[PDB]
């Protein structure tokens, strides 16, 4: 997903990293859309169904 | 109720006369005003690019 994200087939948007070099841990578009909640996390499933 | 956007194809896009030829034909053969438009936002982007 991240690969998807961050490949850019049309004119680039914006994207701003994060401290850390986990997989989709960035801001992307000009309104700022976190990616930190599709990160994956068993304890609640943040990013998938449920 | 019909708009038109432009193709991903390469080649074409990455020859200089082609696009600035299109990018100065496109401000006076399209309307993009505030009543009703003709392009998407991504395509007029372009055109200004070009």
């Amino acid at each position: 997903l991240n690969d998807y994200l961050l490949y850019m087939y049309n004119t680039r948007v914006q994207v701003n990293y994060g401290p850390t070099g986990e997989p989709l841990d960035f801001q992307i578009g000009r309104n700022q859309y976190d990616c930190n909640v599709f990160r994956a996390d068993f304890a609640t499933g943040t990013g998938y169904n449920g | 109720q019909i708009i038109l956007d432009l193709k991903i194809d390469p080649g074409e896009r990455m020859d200089p006369a082609v696009r600035m030829v299109a990018g100065v034909v496109g401000h006076l053969l399209f309307t993009a005003g505030g009543r009703f438009t003709n392009l998407t936002q991504n395509m007029a982007r372009q055109l200004d690019i070009a």
